[PDB]
């Protein structure tokens, strides 16, 4: 106990999309709360695998409607080095600090495994109604780093939910993604798609599409 | 004679059950071997001392006291209350004039340790100190007014009660009140009390851009060939035109 | 040392959804007070049913966690329909360490119920290449989000399933999947499955939906 008291350091990972496109930038965020007005000034040290890199970008701080201040700091990450396994950490100093505070974000571990992708078409007793569900199932991939999202003729389809990713068995991930459409579209023969982006997948993609017979 | 007065020691009019807290019962004129007369909610206390030592606090000690001695008149009332809790937002007083001072604590439940307190006023907190702290806001204005508690982390975030504080305004802001040359000229302030004050008056001033021209509660040329300033003779409670 | 002030903290839980459905079990609100010193280890509970006391609760005995603390926990049965019509219930947990009695109060979720929609999905045409096969089991438009989900075929429980948590769907109501894992051996066989559902708006809480291959 003793010193007890100052700022917290919250480090984010990037978006799992900004680690599979190499035009996205993915970012690690590194993010310091609980800053006093009386000591104002943070330092950050980022480190990739234990030696230190000097390109993060770190923003004003701004106060927060607390009466606190909070100040991030946001490092640039390469695709390959995150998906590698590579340990990204932040290092913050403060003199509301008696010892800096040290964070340690990295990817999941364990060997990644490809997702199968199979798209369901809507149950028969579902046709009577006004809407119906196209699923998109999504299984057996590791790490839950994934994005889901749907498609028809070129453009994206508003109104679907995914489910987040749950645990199987055999140690892999799942997960459903529901697209609800207009009964009108699903019956005059219109093909949807639905898009799956993980690591271990040819390409960082795959994709599935779905129409009635 | 003037009235008697109580005073708290701790000053905070909101402690803990089983904290102590003792009353001063206090004229000005000082009196010698006089009973003191203590009071809580109209009803005499056995205490006679010129001051009054409450041990372990109880909700049995929750009310308003009054005190008397001599040929003095009855104290004003000092209101105290006696909670449970894990902090508790302790003032000065509930009802102050402006540029008063405010004085707060965030007090913890037997004088244990919280860190990265918060202070709030009407919901929001507008203040944090990594280590508890005491705050005083001391040029206090009618903006101070409302409900104040506070937070503070021990090993959960613990939260205070709210407790409403009002600052009460002494006077408006002033504007000036009023053509051939060679000119009448009649021209005033634009405010007076608001409380009744006796014994305070207000001093004013007429100012433009850099070039200024008291006590004066009236402005007037000669026969005529800008800003009135309103503040207490403390210099604490500052308006301006 | 100026001890950090803190005492005890405390978690009301509500009956699991199967028991709120089933006359034939018994649904229980149950009381956790967790971080309760050795020094002071004495802990009441009062149990209020929507404001008037009530004294069936029986507390588990102190148990203690290898964090050096106390852990009790008060159970207290409670009726179907009260729990169901909306009856608020209300624990209070004294203890030396609290200031004051600590109260917490729990209830059904309020929101006008909406039926769930059940459908059985089979097998796609691409995952019949794999000998392990995957059923789907889609249940939407569900409120509250209080549901019970489970698989059953030829009288037995088919135990080899996961079931996504519920989800917030874009119409305020909720949607899940359940996924039932098969060897291809028994779909192809013929066996019929059953997607098994609990929710208080179904008619008789209980609904089920069936599935094998079409010819
Ligand atoms: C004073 O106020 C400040 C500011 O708060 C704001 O203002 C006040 C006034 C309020 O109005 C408040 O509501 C406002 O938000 C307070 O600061 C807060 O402090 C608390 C702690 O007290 C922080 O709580 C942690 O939050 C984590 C999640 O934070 C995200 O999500 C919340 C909403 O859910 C958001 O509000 C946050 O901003 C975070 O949002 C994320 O931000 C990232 C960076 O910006 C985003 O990633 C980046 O995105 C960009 C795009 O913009 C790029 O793409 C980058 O590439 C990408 O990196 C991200 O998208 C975004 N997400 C979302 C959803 O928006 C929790 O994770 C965390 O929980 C951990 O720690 C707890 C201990 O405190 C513990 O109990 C938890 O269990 C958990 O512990 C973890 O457990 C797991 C096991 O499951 C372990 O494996 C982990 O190791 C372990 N971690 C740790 C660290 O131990 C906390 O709950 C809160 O985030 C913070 N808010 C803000 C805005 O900074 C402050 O507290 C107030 N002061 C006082 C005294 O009250
Ligand atoms: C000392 O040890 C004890 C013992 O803990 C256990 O023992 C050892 C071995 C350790 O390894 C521990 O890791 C281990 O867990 C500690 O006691 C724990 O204390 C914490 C609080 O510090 C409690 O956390 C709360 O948990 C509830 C949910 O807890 C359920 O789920 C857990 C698994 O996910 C499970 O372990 C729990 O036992 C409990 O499980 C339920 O048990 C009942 C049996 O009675 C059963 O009927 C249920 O079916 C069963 N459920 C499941 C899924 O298994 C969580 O809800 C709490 O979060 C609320 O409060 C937080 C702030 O306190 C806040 O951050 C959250 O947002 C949340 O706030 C709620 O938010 C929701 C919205 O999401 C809102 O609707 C609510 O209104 C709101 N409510 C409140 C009150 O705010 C909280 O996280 C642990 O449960 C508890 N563990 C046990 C076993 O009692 C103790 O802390 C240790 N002390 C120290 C100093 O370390």
């Amino acid at each position: 106990p003793e010193l007890l008291g100052g700022p917290s350091v919250f480090l984010f990972p990037p978006k799992p999309k900004d680690t599979l496109m190499i035009s996205r930038t993915p970012e690690v965020t590194c993010v310091v709360v609980d800053v006093s007005h009386e000591d104002p000034e943070v330092k950050f040290n980022w480190y990739v695998d234990g030696v230190e890199v000097h390109n993060a970008k770190t923003k004003p701080r701004e106060e927060q409607y607390n009466s606190t201040y909070r100040v991030v700091s946001v490092l640039t990450v390469l695709h390959q080095d995150w998906l590698n396994g590579k340990e990204y950490k932040c290092k913050v100093s403060n003199k509301a600090l008696p010892a800096p505070i040290e964070k340690t974000i990295s990817k999941a571990k364990g060997q990644p495994r490809e997702p199968q992708v199979y798209t369901l078409p809507p149950s028969r007793d579902e046709l009577t109604k006004n809407q119906v569900s196209l699923t998109c199932l999504v299984k057996g991939f590791y790490p839950s780093d994934i994005a889901v999202e749907w498609e028809s003729n070129g453009q994206p389809e508003n109104n679907y939910k995914t489910t987040p990713p749950v645990l199987d068995s055999d140690g892999s991930f799942f997960l459903y993604s529901k697209l609800t459409v207009d009964k009108s579209r699903w019956q005059q023969g219109n093909v949807f798609s639905c898009s799956v982006m993980h690591e271990a997948l040819h390409n960082h993609y795959t994709q599935k599409s779905l129409s009635l017979s | 004679a003037p009235k008697a007065v109580i005073k708290l020691q701790p000053p905070w009019v909101s402690v803990f059950q089983e904290e102590s807290v003792t009353l001063h019962c206090e004229v000005p004129h000082l009196p010698g071997s006089s009973s003191t007369q203590w009071f809580l909610n109209g009803t005499a206390i056995q205490t006679s001392t010129p001051t009054y030592h409450i041990t372990s606090a109880s909700e049995d000690d929750s009310g308003e006291y009054r005190c008397q001695r001599g040929l003095s008149g009855r104290s004003d009332p000092i209101q105290l209350e006696v909670h449970r809790g894990w902090l508790l937002l302790q003032v000065s007083s509930r009802v102050l004039t402006e540029g008063e001072p405010l004085a707060l604590r965030c007090h913890a439940w037997k004088d244990k340790l919280v860190y990265n307190v918060l202070y709030y006023r009407n919901g929001k907190a507008f203040k944090f100190f990594h280590w508890n702290s005491n705050l005083t806001i001391l040029k206090t204005n009618m903006s101070h007014s409302g409900t104040y508690h506070c937070s503070g982390m021990g090993k959960r975030r613990y939260t205070s009660a709210g407790i409403s504080v009002t600052v009460k305004e002494l006077f408006p802001a002033p504007v000036l009140t009023a053509l051939l040359e060679g000119t009448p000229v009649t021209l005033s302030c634009e405010t007076k009390l608001l409380l009744q004050r006796p014994g305070l008056q207000l001093y004013f001033s007429f100012y433009m851009g850099s070039k200024t021209l008291d006590t004066s509660s009236e402005y007037q040329i000669l026969t005529a060939r800008y800003w009135c300033e309103a503040a207490t003779e403390d210099g604490n409670v500052l308006k301006r035109s």
